[PDB]
């Protein structure tokens, strides 16, 4: 099918430059233009730019002197660049795909790249058990967790028994802390009688640090 | 306004 | 540019019930206008193209109308599913613009929250800091207090809360207070306790433990 696959998430200085990759399939790039749109706490959907077919480039306004499109047609990869960023510019970029070539109504999505802008540095998390006990059991059903703690940029992805576990799961949004460090909760309910036949394993992925962490739940 | 951590209007 | 006014900010229906979105354009922009979906962690995903025309594999409920500086989409028959926000786009007029979006919320019948109560671990006090959660599961409306007490001592300032997007399969929200000390207070102490107001309960819900 047709998809777009954006590279990860991550930090970026102040002043300094961003630059994401953006690998198609399903389709080729000498036959459709790719677009890039951004969604800001600040000004929300923003379209950004497009390199077309035949690699001309459009870029908005606001963006002429700070932006870059480019493309390697033989590996399906679009490269976005931008210069100079501030803070306010920390949003979500997709890249995008329309219908038609020449057209604007995006019906293919990359899962976009949640880019922060800070002077701060990368951290990644530490994770400890929410241990399920008599005191997180009722009725039968007992919930567990993991807290993940002290990483720094968003985000983090979540996910129980590599994937096989998604009932009953709130992955809670993070807040950040005082010391300008983010923290969350994972947690799921399941049945307390599986709790001693049952493996609980949080997989915690901070991207930003290359940190991968396997957290064993246990009551 | 837009949250960047849930991708919803807050 | 074009500028696009999405009206109102917040919709809140309850399943079944048709709901419609308004979007207005600052000048006319014909039937040049595509309207999007975007659920909780997602992307943008294409309903309607054009004012009105139909999109594969979205859903027969979704349809769209209007011209001009007037547009319209809508559900016949709100679903659960259906829970996200809803942007506009017109590209009559370079750039193509959008509009700054509605969020449609479900109502439902209330439900009490699930109570329940994590220690720090062994693992985080070794750190020398301890988090203390206390996890109020699936309950409606989302208004609900936590209140944290230390040997009947009332905590304030240094609890942080966090609740989940709205469940797209039954409506419910979820709740997290996490409170937050050094290994040494935590140490000093013996009972740890959530309190639990919320119009689903007869009376508060106190879930606590004593240090060992």
């Amino acid at each position: 099918q047709v998809q777009l696959k954006q590279s990860g998430p991550g930090l970026v200085q102040p002043s300094q430059s961003l630059s994401i990759t953006c690998t198609v399939s399903g389709f080729s790039l000498t036959n459709y233009g790719v677009h890039w749109v951004r969604q800001s706490p600040g000004k929300g959907l923003e379209w950004l730019g497009v390199i077309w077919s035949g690699g001309n480039t459009d870029y908005n306004t606001p963006f002429t002197s700070r932006l870059s499109i480019n493309k390697d047609n033989s590996k399906s990869q679009v490269f976005f660049k931008m210069n100079s960023l501030q803070s306010n510019d920390t949003a979500i970029y997709y890249c995008a795909r329309a219908l038609t070539y020449y057209d604007y109504e995006f019906a293919y999505w990359g899962q976009g790249t949640l880019v922060t802008v800070s002077a701060a540095s990368t951290k990644g998390p530490s994770v400890f058990p929410l241990a399920p006990s008599s005191k997180s059991t009722s009725g039968g059903t007992a919930a567990l967790g993991c807290l993940v703690k002290d990483y720094f940029p968003e985000p983090v992805t979540v996910s129980w028994n590599s994937g096989a576990l998604t009932s009953g799961v709130h992955t809670f949004p993070a807040v950040l802390q005082s010391s300008g460090l983010y923290s969350l909760s994972s947690v799921v309910t399941v049945p307390s009688s599986s709790l001693g036949t049952q493996t609980y394993i949080c997989n915690v992925n901070h991207k930003p640090s290359n940190t991968k962490v396997d957290k064993r739940v246990e009551p | 306004q837009f949250d960047l951590s849930t991708r919803r209007l807050k | 540019d074009i500028l696009l006014t999405q009206s109102p900010v917040i919709l809140s229906v309850s399943p079944g019930e048709r709901v419609s979105f308004s979007c207005r354009a600052s000048q006319s922009i014909g039937t040049n206008i595509h309207w999007y979906q975007q659920r909780t962690n997602g992307s943008p995903r294409l309903l309607i193209k054009y004012a009105s025309e139909s999109i594969s594999g979205i859903p027969s409920r979704f349809s769209g109308s209007g011209s001009g500086t007037d547009f319209t989409l809508s559900i016949n028959s709100v679903e659960s599913e259906d829970i996200a926000d809803y942007y506009c786009q017109q590209n009559n007029n370079w750039p193509t613009t959008f509009g700054a979006g509605t969020k449609l919320e479900l109502k439902r019948t209330v439900a009490a929250p699930s109570v329940f109560i994590f220690p720090p671990s062994d693992e985080q006090l070794k750190s020398g800091t301890a988090s203390v959660v206390c996890l109020l599961n699936n309950f409606y409306p989302r208004e609900a207090k936590v209140q944290w007490k230390v040997d009947n001592a009332l905590q304030s300032g240094n609890s942080q809360e966090s609740v989940t997007e709205q469940d797209s399969k039954d409506s419910t929200y979820s709740l997290s207070s996490t409170l937050t000390l050094s290994k040494a207070d935590y140490e000093k102490h013996k009972v740890y306790a959530c309190e639990v107001t919320h119009q689903g309960l007869s009376s508060p819900v106190t879930k606590s433990f004593n240090r060992g």
